[PDB]
């Protein structure tokens, strides 16, 4: 996970 | 979507709600996406990378609510999930973060439209509105970075376009930000989009239609001073579009 993802599983 | 207000699908009939079913059989919200095609649905690569198999997945149209129907929806089933050759991660963010999902019911149909669910057109390439210009977002992503839980019901906000020169600033993100990438935001920076937001729509109205201008890609924080929301210029991926939805 990058660290400003969106991504709900994050 | 922080701030904002509630929706409900009538104001954003393309959009579609994409979830992961589990072994146990419990199934979960992933991301948003937009319906571009009776058969074919647009959101980010990133939503599927970590389980990039097809028969995971379900997509509904016509969706107003996460974990309860709507009246009218339709469920599918992911026939085809392309997903973009070229997508990479950072440390921070996403590269070509662009995926398609060909939909087909058990009953082996595309979506059959309604007043709940219609297809959003996209745009003409290398051509998008003016920075400055006022955008839609759609989703059930979080209401307030801090949250838990997810709204229940749809959500929608306005945020600007902004230039490249202006997003490619440090105080901004930098060199993070790509041609392949737009950014907008609240000139307060008191709404925008948030986790479980991404894959949906960012929809301007250049000259006089709706039109599919990002993809919700990512961002540091939400709402947050200095730090907008990046989405996938989707003007700069026809070729790519086009080429996989001729099939
Ligand atoms: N727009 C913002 N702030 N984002 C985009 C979605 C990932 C979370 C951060």
């Amino acid at each position: 996970c990058p660290a400003y993802s969106a991504y709900l599983d994050c | 979507i922080i701030g904002g207000e509630f929706t409900t699908i009538e104001n954003q009939p393309w959009f579609a709600a994409i979830y992961r079913r589990h072994r146990g059989g419990s199934v979960t919200y992933v991301c948003g996406g937009s319906l571009i095609s009776p058969c074919w649905v647009i959101s980010a690569t990133h939503c599927f990378i970590d389980y990039p198999k097809k028969e995971d997945y379900i997509v509904y149209l016509g969706r107003s609510r996460l974990n309860s129907n709507t009246q009218g929806e339709m469920k599918f089933e992911v026939e085809n999930l392309i997903l973009h050759k070229d997508y990479s991660a950072d440390t921070l963010a996403y590269h070509n973060d662009i995926a398609l999902l060909k939909i087909r019911s058990k009953e082996g149909r595309c979506a059959q439209p309604s007043r709940t669910i219609q297809t959003i057109a996209l745009p003409s390439m290398y051509n998008d509105p003016q920075f400055g210009t006022s955008c839609e977002i759609t989703g059930f992503g979080k209401e307030q970075s801090t949250d838990y839980l997810y709204p229940e019901q749809l959500k929608m906000t306005v945020v600007k376009l902004i230039s490249h020169r202006e997003c490619q600033q440090p105080h901004y993100y930098g060199s993070e930000v790509t041609t392949k990438m737009l950014c907008a935001a609240d000139p307060q920076w008191k709404t925008d989009s948030c986790q479980g937001d991404s894959g949906g729509p960012l929809v301007c109205s250049l000259q006089g239609r709706m039109t599919l201008t990002g993809i919700v890609s990512w961002g540091r924080g939400c709402a947050l001073k200095d730090k907008p929301g990046v989405y996938t210029r989707v003007s700069h991926f026809l070729p790519w579009i086009r080429s996989h939805t001729k099939e």
